């Protein structure tokens, strides 16, 4: 009775709604005053999270219930309350900023705008100043719309500023790279420390922070991160205006650089070995050292080869490993730092040793030898000012500082590099370093710019960036003086490409011949004579992906770098021997082979890497290793060996599928023999891990466990990591589990999840608006900013759930990069600590270019991996488990041989990973009360996926299996349970009683027939439709197969729900999905976020009538089933604007045509193994009969019921035993092949028989009856296909056919020659014969009438038509007769409409426009003016629309070749033509006053819920459309095929 | 992968290519289906036959294996091997693939059967697959490799090749070069050589006239003048047709 | 609309459609044109 | 017509300075949204009887009516000259090849 537990809860809750309150601090202005303003924010927001997740957690116990009202409270309020909560800060924090800069730029105009916030900001705040509690703020009244009007404001006065910002940027050009939202921060607030240190390094690449005099007015230091303090030889002035100190800074900086040089070189040129390791930073060490070896060698060679001075530099090395022992006993010492910094220097040396030692075999002649020259060489001008030299190419130094970060191991590859570099910079050229993935060649420009000393930045080159946006980019680098590498410049569109080379052009002219000034985008700007441009591109390889062709013009402007091949056991050894591993020369070796050799002869995989970014890992891999173990014992031999082994198999054993795995293992032994094995170890988390399997309900089994730890160090090692399995794998899961089990132990985890595809690709890279040049943020941009502020000692990780493509992945390039960095396009940056991780899970890698792949580390997952047995004990505790007992016994034995003749089959209607399999077959199981059932049960489960005549083999051979064969002799498909008599199985027909033209009166709800497959389908889906039993499935099956009609029926059984449909095609997207979803369910705000909601109805359906159609991007992924793919996954999406929106209520549905015809794309298995589905085909001949036998009898029986050849149900019967006869013939002879538009489909033999209704069959005189009947069967049926078919021998074709099934059925030529006779709506009994603007629900009735007859009819309507328009001598002859007599009976039809395909002058024009001016028909074509525009057509069809469906005036809207100046028509008319809509062509307002009089009618009418459904039937109802088109036209055929509506309806 | 690894590799050959073979055939079946029969061209077949006609065969087959652009060529090519294979699998069961004459024209994979040797070798010699090193001699038959084999059909294009030197090629001659077949292995590095270092040239082993990719590059007897081979641009063939 | 006699019957005068644009078809109104490059363009909608 | 390795801007860059000199010469590669000022450029330099050339045409096929329309209409000075770059592209237009 534990409802205790819960009022004891709320009563906590509720004591501490009084107990909130406020952390009130006062503060003072640029226009001093006094504010109290709160403190310790996210200490009270986390109360807010805290307190809200608990609700809900309380939510899912039973006990909720009894207190259910309160929660509702607290939820409210709560969810309000953050929403408040969180804006003030954002406002706080903003007005902190722009206050002082109000007070400062005071343009009163301007002033308003600020100080009506301030004001407005000011004036709540103090009713908070006097009520310091919490729970007040939402009794303050109208506080939302304040806020929410309040940062509105804030928005706009920015935009005012954006002209000052940049002129502040002119002021200081290090700001052309941070964020606008950042700047005015520092600009506001000059005085803040801690905004100081927050915003310093990412303005300067040295520094992470700063000392501070306790007087805080100046700086006497700086740090980098590594914690390297520097003294500042000037100590700093802190000014108000910002960029007068800081440049002062920079410079300040450069003078303490400048001078720190000189003082430690010139104690070091004496004899006396400078060694003031803990005086001098190692930046300067290495370069005051590096001129030492200058001198040295030029005084050395005249000398003497000087192989004294190597031993010298062998003395010092070997002086330096010994002391690197030394720095290992220090560890995490006191108040100490740069130990690593020896480490640094050492590679310099052995470099020189290397240098040296071909120099001495080359026993140089002379000091300015070239192999001298070669090597890069140092100076201390006699200015004291630095420079470095290469050849005859020489530069000063910046002196920018770059404190402690690893420089790249010098190579062979690297001379060729850096000389062709300098050289390029000599021909005042740009250098192009080009390669292969994971060549190295981005962090070379790096680091050469750290050797030369120059501010170097990093760029990423996507998202196609605007030409405009570049140039601002240089304008900023060349002011800085500073080196800008473009990591990735490839990728990038080539119109950008071009016009940037004009600006680089420009620019190098300006260097080459040293002008001062430069010229761009209209902009005088004062150049840097030191800047620097490179770019570093794999080529547009085969393999590498979507990457534009450079122009040739562009390229002379650089001087290329083959990259292609790095040395890497030279690289291999060094590190091991920076760590001060001692076998480094042996095993280096062997790890180089180890790869080349697993590259060698092991399966070649799409996903491994044995490039070079998995080797640099291993290197680290094993310092972390040596650094640990000192520690905790002291060195020894067989260790060192053996340690290597493990730092390797972190990144190994992940990928390895087990043969290969196994494979791998025992290669490492043969080059590694003594060494044997140490598995991995660490159980602390496993522990938890486990744990958290145990409280989730998922059962543990161990290579998930693997997996997942596996995973974890994974994750230490690199910043971005993959997961790769098809779906079901786990790999979701598995990930997901992780960070709960972490949780535990570990201090954090933040999750933000992308589907990266799902939305656009400016949703979620974020973009730059062309006409305000404004920044608009993307999803991950953001998230990017959330993670930054968060705290040091937080997990952060964004995963990407979604399909891969090099679009849109690579531009992550520079934050999986060994630079962790992520770069906006506006030159705002955002470095990321080792806080962050970066998770991508995928089906496949297939489009990854190698770049990514080896960018990144990796997990795999096979079906070997994925434990099947072990799942289905998961589905069984899920069952009640009274007839569980049962299920094991059951399933155990029968489950896995039926399942393996189906993937022995793998003869199936859809790909779905086993999983997908497994599962539909398990869903359908559930609840099976006897053994009989179960079998049923089965097989209805998995032979949802069998093409058809596959079905009967496994159906046939479960009986085999089973007990009994089937009581269906044959069709034993038919068999269905009976669940009360218990007493198996067969299937039955249904003759309803009530058939009459009511029934068939609508469009839609058509009387259907259940015959054997109806009660199928509905059998084998009713399961995953009903309530609790929930599932999202598919139907498949063709065109007209029946699915439509179906579905319909099945939805009308539930009763708790409506019914949202979705008519697709390639242009179908997420947000006219939104917006359809919209119409018919809420929109409302919750704990955890908004959510929408089905509104009045219990449950909600969205059915979506062909998925196939939404258009897959070059990769092949559509983004609208991608959408589809994170909604199931994670129930909701993310809010353009980037809020996250959840789904409260809605099972998911969808139809469609079986793959075959061209275009009909499919769909990725992500998605399809997710759901269930099931597949259905058109009822045999034999079935047909009896469709239409039942339809046929009520329209016989309206009329003429006696008349002695109809009754005679035998003979009714034999109609259709007839045209379900003609109709096979006629698909057999003719198809899609023939031609696009030859669709034939029961949809036809429906629009026949129903047909029937509008040919006045009367007879009221006795009947032939035979030729007076079956002319019209003839005519309508010839109608139907005849006027379709093109071909003259193909329509003798088709006579020959139509006649013999006739002749030989009835009579013999009842057809005869009726070639004289038309029936049409002019002329027909009760006299129909224009006023009559709502038609008649079959149509407009047919008369029969004469050739002579109808001639004079068709002069009387040329007559009256000559009053209205322009009088025409139009002859007549029997093919015009035939030409008007087809488009009348069209015309008079309900949503009828036409396609008139035909060569120019035999007007389809001339007819059409008679035909409905007698009618009474509207008759609209559009007016086209230059002014062609999808606004003239919006508003077109609007008013077209408007009048059909408000006023119901039937309408022709007519539309010819000429008129389709934009390919888009036709896909809204081929919406429109399925549907009755069209998507975003009104807005949601603009509806209110259209159907507000159509509220009552459609009341009236007898509709329920939304009208716009109604609007949409009226329309079709009277709309009617026309096309009139060429056949000699080239995309004539395409056309018809792209919409494919088009000839459909 | 067996126990013994040189016949994982052929397995795996026999195995990897009858996948092809029949991943061909099957889009072979569908277009042989809608020509004779019953069928609706998908955008699978619609881009088959487009790749007939461009006289290309398909980037559908061509990322599978990198095969001769002539589709035929490439057809004929793809075949003759997987029989070939089904020799060189029963002659592997038998232990008795060593003893004969295999041409690598036949192979999918040829560097990748090179390298299976590599490690057949130091099982039997028991020794780190690093440690060994790779060469061939027309001169014999190589003593210290504990494992040979007899490669024939090798093919050279622009220079002409004698048993222990290499000579230069007369306008009459085809540019096309028969060579004579090798006896290859696995050696100790620091081990004397077949040959002496400076004497042999080291030459690419294309897998056509294209020369996109390299199976191995072998060294060959320089007889002295070592530029005129690099500009007569010699490079060997390994095979064509098969 | 123009090149076709696509003109409606205003009392004893004949107007014609331009753009939005309604006006009076002068009967005495001939039209000729040229261009320096034969094709581009004409559809087979155009040519009749 | 460029081929691949083909530059001409520095072999024009020197007979603008060779035949010419004043800066007259002045240059226009395309790409997104030059073309509405590479108008105004050419109306410019030709009223002046300056030197102008534009680059890489090939890429933006679209425009070219527009620009050859304006060919037709423009006003030469003596002095003034018109340079050109072009990748091998089809459907270049014809008449501004006449
Ligand atoms: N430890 C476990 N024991 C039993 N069942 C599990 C376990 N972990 C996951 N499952 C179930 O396995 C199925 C597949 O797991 P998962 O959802 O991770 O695949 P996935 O990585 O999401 O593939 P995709 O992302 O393509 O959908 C799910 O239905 C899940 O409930
Ligand atoms: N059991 C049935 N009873 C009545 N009509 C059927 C039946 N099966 C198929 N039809 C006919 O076939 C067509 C099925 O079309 P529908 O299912 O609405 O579209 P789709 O096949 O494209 O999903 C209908 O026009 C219907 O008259
Ligand atoms: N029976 C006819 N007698 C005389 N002229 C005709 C006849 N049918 C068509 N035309 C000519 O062709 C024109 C109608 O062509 P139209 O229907 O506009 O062709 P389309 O519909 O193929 O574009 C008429 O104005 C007339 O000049
Ligand atoms: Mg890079
Ligand atoms: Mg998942």
């Amino acid at each position: 009775q534990g409802e205790v537990t819960i009022r004891e809860a709320l009563r906590e809750l509720d004591l501490w709604g009084v107990g909130a309150v406020f952390t009130l601090i006062d503060y003072e202005d640029s226009q001093s005053r006094t504010m109290k303003l709160i403190k310790d924010w996210k200490d009270i927001v986390n109360q807010v999270g805290d307190n809200r997740c608990l609700l809900q957690s309380l939510k899912d116990s039973p006990y909720y219930k009894g207190f259910e009202d309160k929660v509702s409270i607290w939820e409210r309020k709560l969810a309000e309350l953050d929403e408040y909560l969180q804006n003030l800060n954002h406002i706080q924090r903003k007005w902190v900023y722009l206050e002082p800069i109000f007070g400062r730029g005071a343009l009163p105009k301007e002033q308003t705008r600020f100080n009506r916030v301030d004001e407005d900001f000011r004036s709540i705040m103090t009713d908070i100043k006097k009520d310091n509690r919490v729970t007040t703020l939402t009794t303050h009244a109208g506080i939302r719309n304040s806020l929410l009007t309040i940062l509105d404001q804030l928005q706009r006065c920015q935009r005012s500023l954006n002209e000052f910002l940049e002129e502040k940027r002119s002021a200081f050009p290090r700001f052309y790279f941070i964020g606008d939202d950042d700047l005015l921060e520092i600009l506001g607030q000059s005085t803040n420390p801690s905004v100081i240190q927050s915003h310093l390094k990412k303005l300067f690449a040295g520094i992470n922070s700063v000392c501070f005099d306790e007087k805080s007015k100046h700086i006497t230091a700086m740090k980098s991160l590594e914690g390297e303090v520097v003294p500042f030889k000037n100590k700093v002035p802190l000014s108000n205006n910002v960029e007068t100190w800081l440049n002062d800074l920079a410079l300040e900086m450069k003078k303490t650089l400048e001078q720190l040089l000189k003082e430690c070189v010139t104690t070091g040129r004496s004899s006396q070995g400078a060694v003031d390791p803990s005086l001098f930073p190692s930046q300067i060490l290495c370069l005051a050292e590096q001129i030492k070896f200058t001198e040295d060698v030029e005084n050395a060679i005249k000398d003497h080869s000087l192989h004294q001075i190597e031993t010298q530099l062998v003395n010092k090395l070997e002086q330096y490993t010994n002391i690197d022992t030394s720095s290992e006993d220090p560890g995490n010492t006191e108040s100490g730092i740069l130990e690593l910094k020896l480490k640094a220097l050492i590679l310099d040396i052995i470099h020189n040793i290397d240098v040296v030692k071909q120099l001495n075999q080359i026993q140089v002649h002379t000091t300015e030898d070239w192999a001298w020259k070669k090597q890069l060489r140092f100076y201390m001008k006699s200015d004291h000012t630095c420079c470095v030299q290469m050849v005859d190419s020489e530069f000063q130094y910046t002196y920018e500082y770059q404190g402690n970060a690893s420089k790249l191991v010098y190579t062979p590859l690297t001379d060729k590099c850096y000389l062709t570099l300098t050289q390029a910079m000599k021909m005042g050229l740009g250098g192009n370093p080009y390669g292969p993935a994971g060549t190295g060649k981005t962090e070379s420009v790096k680091a050469l710019g750290g050797l030369l000393g120059r501010q170097v930045l990093v760029f990423n080159c996507d998202e196609g960036i605007d030409v405009k946006s570049m140039g601002r980019i240089f304008v900023g680098l060349v002011k800085c003086g500073a080196w800008g590498c473009f990591d990735e410049f490839n990728r990038l569109e080539e119109s950008v490409l071009s016009a940037v080379s004009m600006q680089i052009q420009t620019i190098q002219d300006a260097l080459k011949n040293h002008r001062t000034v430069c010229e761009l985008l209209g902009k005088e700007v004062e150049v840097n004579s030191n800047s620097g441009i490179f770019i570093t591109m794999n080529p547009a390889g085969k393999g590498y992906g979507g990457r534009q062709k450079l122009p040739d013009n562009l390229k002379q402007l650089f001087r290329p770098v083959a990259m292609s091949h790095p040395d890497n056991e030279l690289i291999a050894e060094v590190i091991l021997y920076s760590e001060g591993f001692k076998d480094a020369k042996v095993l280096s070796r062997k790890l180089v082979a180890i790869f080349n050799l697993s590259r060698e002869l092991l399966t070649p995989q799409q996903h491994y890497d044995w490039g070079l970014r998995a080797l640099k890992t291993v290197l680290r891999g094993s310092g972390n290793l040596l650094r640990q173990l000192n520690k905790s014992g002291t060195t020894q031999n067989a260790n060192e060996s053996h340690i290597v082994v493990q730092a390797l198999r972190l990144n190994t054993m992940s990928k390895f599928t087990f043969t290969d795995c196994t494979r791998f293992d025992a290669l490492i032994k043969d080059v590694f023999p003594g060494i044997e094995l140490k598995e991995v170890e660490y159980d602390e988390l496993s522990a938890a891990l486990k744990q958290v399997f145990e409280e989730a309900n998922y059962e543990i089994i161990p290579n998930q466990i693997k997996k997942a730890l596996e995973l974890y160090e994974q994750l230490c090692q690199r910043m971005g990591v993959v997961i790769v399995g098809p779906s079901g794998a786990g790999k979701s899961t598995l990930w997901r589990m992780l960070r709960a089990a972490l949780c535990k132990t570990g201090k954090v985890v933040k999750q933000y999840t992308m589907n990266p595809k799902a939305m656009p690709r400016y949703q979620l890279l974020g973009h730059i608006d062309m006409d305000t040049r404004e920044w608009s943020d993307g999803v991950l941009t953001n998230s990017a900013r959330q993670v930054v502020r968060e705290p040091q000692d937080v997990s952060s990780w964004i995963i990407c759930d979604g399909d891969i493509d090099p679009e849109w992945i690579e531009s992550l390039n520079s934050v999986l990069d060994d630079n962790r960095l992520l770069t906006m396009p506006s030159g705002e940056r955002i470095q990321f600590g080792p806080n962050v991780n970066f998770v991508f899970e995928t089906h496949d890698l297939s489009c990854a270019s190698p770049a990514t792949i080896s960018r990144m580390g990796m997990i795999f997952l096979s079906d070997e991996e994925t434990d099947l047995n072990s799942l289905i004990k998961s589905w069984l505790r899920n069952q009640p488990a009274e007839y569980r007992n049962n299920l094991e016994n059951w399933i155990g034995d029968y489950f896995e041989k039926a399942l393996q003749w189906v993937l022995k089959q793998n003869d199936y209607v859809v790909e779905t990973s086993l999983v997908g399999t497994v599962m539909n077959g398990l869903s359908h199981l559930h609840g099976c009360r006897d053994h009989d059932e179960f079998i049923i049960n089965l097989i209805r489960g998995l032979g949802g996926n069998l093409n058809m005549k596959s079905r009967l083999e496994f159906t046939k051979e479960v009986f085999h299996w089973a007990r009994e064969s089937p009581p269906d002799f044959h069709k034993p498909m038919d068999t269905y349970y009976d669940s009360t008599r218990g007493r198996l199985a067969t299937y039955v027909l249904k003759k309803p009683e009530d058939l009459t033209a009511d029934d068939f009166s609508n469009g839609l709800t058509l009387p259907v027939i259940q015959t054997p497959d109806m009660q199928r389908g509905l059998d084998y889906f009713k399961p995953w439709l009903s309530s609790d039993t929930k599932q999202p499935f598919i139907l498949v099956g063709p065109e007209g197969c029946g699915k439509g009609m179906l579905l319909r029926y099945a939805f009308s059984q539930l009763r708790s729900t409506q019914i949202a449909t979705v008519h697709c095609s390639a242009q179908t997207t997420s947000r006219h999905l939104l917006q359809k979803l919209s119409q018919t369910c809420m929109v409302i705000s919750t704990n955890t976020g908004r959510v929408y909601r089905p509104k009045d109805c219990e449950r909600l359906v969205l059915y979506l009538k062909d998925i196939n159609l939404p258009k897959l991007d070059k990769w092949g992924t559509s983004t609208l089933v991608a959408f589809l793919q994170q909604v199931l996954t994670y129930q909701g999406f993310y809010d353009e604007n980037l809020e996250w929106v959840g789904l409260e209520n809605i099972q998911i549905v969808a139809s469609m045509s079986a793959g075959g015809r061209l275009g009909r794309h499919k769909l990725t298995t992500r998605f399809t193994s997710i759901v269930r589905l099931c597949s259905i085909d058109y009822p045999e001949r034999e079935q047909l009969q009896t469709i239409y036998g039942a339809y046929l009898e009520p329209v016989l029986h309206k009329n003429l019921k006696n008349h002695s050849i109809w009754g005679s149900s035998s003979k009714i019967y034999l109609l259709a035993g007839s045209m379900v006869q003609v109709y096979e013939q006629v698909r057999a002879k003719f198809t899609v092949d023939d031609y696009s538009h030859y669709f034939f489909t029961p949809c036809i033999l429906t629009q026949w028989v129903l047909g029937l209704f509008r040919y006045d069959l009367e007879g009221g005189s006795s009947n032939h009856p035979l030729d007076y009947v079956l002319e019209i069967v003839a005519y309508e049926a010839r109608r139907l296909f005849r006027d379709k078919i093109v071909g003259a021998k193909e329509l003798h074709l088709f006579d020959i056919i139509l006649t013999s099934v006739f002749q030989g059925d009835w009579g013999s030529d009842i057809l005869d020659n009726m070639s004289d006779s038309f029936y049409v709506t002019w002329g027909a009994r009760h006299n129909s014969g224009a006023p009559g603007q709502p038609l008649p629900p079959h149509g407009k009735p047919l008369g029969k009438l004469n050739s002579t007859d109808l001639k004079d009819v068709i002069k009387k309507g040329l007559i009256h038509y000559g009053r209205d328009n322009q009088n025409l001598d139009i002859l007549l002859f029997h093919e015009v007769l035939e030409y008007m007599s087809r488009i009348d009976r069209v015309l008079s039809f309900p949503g009828g409409s036409l396609l008139l395909a035909g060569r120019s002058g035999v007007g389809r024009r001339t007819i059409t426009s008679l035909v409905s001016h007698m009618h009474g028909a509207v008759l609209f074509s559009p007016k086209i003016s230059r002014g062609y525009e999808l606004k003239q057509f919006k508003n077109d069809l609007k008013h077209v629309l408007q009048l059909a469906g408000i006023e119901a005036q039937q309408v022709v809207l007519l539309l010819e070749d000429y008129q389709f100046v934009h390919p888009t028509f036709l896909e809204m008319i081929n919406s429109l033509l399925s549907s009755g809509e069209v998507p975003g062509l009104y807005t949601l307002e603009e509806l209110e006053p259209l159907l507000l009089p159509l509220k009552d009618q459609a009341s009236q009418d007898g509709f329920f819920g939304p009208v716009f459904n109604y609007f949409t039937y009226r329309i079709q109802q009277n709309l009617h459309i026309v096309l009139i088109m060429d056949s000699a036209n080239s995309n004539f055929m395409i056309n018809c095929e792209s919409n494919p509506a088009l000839h459909k309806k | 992968r067996q126990g013994s690894p040189i016949l994982s590799f052929i397995i795996l050959e026999q195995f990897n290519a009858i996948r092809l073979v029949q991943s061909v055939h099957q889009s072979l079946a569908a277009l042989s289906k809608v020509i004779r029969g019953t069928t609706l061209l998908s955008s699978e077949v619609q881009k088959l036959a487009s790749a007939l006609l461009n006289q290309k065969c398909p980037l559908a087959w061509q990322s599978k294996w990198e095969g001769p652009e002539d589709p035929l060529q490439y057809l004929r090519g793809l075949v003759a091997r997987a029989l070939a294979i089904q020799n060189w699998v029963d002659k592997a069961e038998k232990q008795a693939l060593l003893s004969e004459t295999l041409d690598l024209s036949e192979l999918f994979h040829p560097d990748t059967f090179l390298n299976a040797l590599r490690q057949e070798t130091a099982r039997a010699v028991g020794r780190s697959v690093d440690s060994l090193k790779f060469v061939a001699s027309w001169k014999g038959r190589l003593q210290e490799a504990k494992l040979q084999i007899k490669i024939s059909g090798l093919l050279l294009e622009g220079c002409s090749f004698d048993g222990n030197q290499l000579s230069e090629n007369q306008l009459d001659s085809p540019s096309v070069s028969s060579v004579l077949p090798c006896f290859m292995g696995w050696i100790p590095q620091d081990a004397c050589g077949p040959y002496s270092p400076d004497e042999c040239i080291s030459l690419p082993v294309y897998t056509s006239a294209e020369r996109d990719r390299v199976v191995t590059n072998i060294d060959v007897p320089c007889g002295g003048n070592q530029d005129q081979w690099i500009q007569c641009g010699a490079a060997l063939f390994l095979k064509n047709q098969v | 609309p123009l090149l076709r006699r696509d003109l409606v019957a205003q009392g004893p005068r004949y107007v014609v459609q331009i753009g939005d644009k309604i006006i009076d078809y002068n009967e005495e109104f001939r039209l000729f044109l040229s261009t320096r490059n034969p094709n581009p363009f004409i559809p087979p909608d155009a040519a009749s | 017509i460029i081929s691949p390795g083909a530059d001409p801007s520095q072999e024009l860059q020197e007979l603008a300075n060779a035949e010419r000199s004043g800066e007259c010469y002045h240059q226009v590669a395309m790409g997104q949204g030059q073309a509405d000022l590479a108008i105004q450029m050419l109306k410019e330099c030709a009223r002046n009887g300056d030197w102008l050339c534009l680059k890489n045409l090939h890429l933006v096929v679209s425009w070219l009516p527009v620009l050859e329309k304006e060919l037709n209409t423009l006003q030469p000075k003596d002095t003034f000259r018109l340079w050109l770059t072009a990748e091998v592209h089809p459907n270049f237009t014809p008449i501004l090849l006449q």
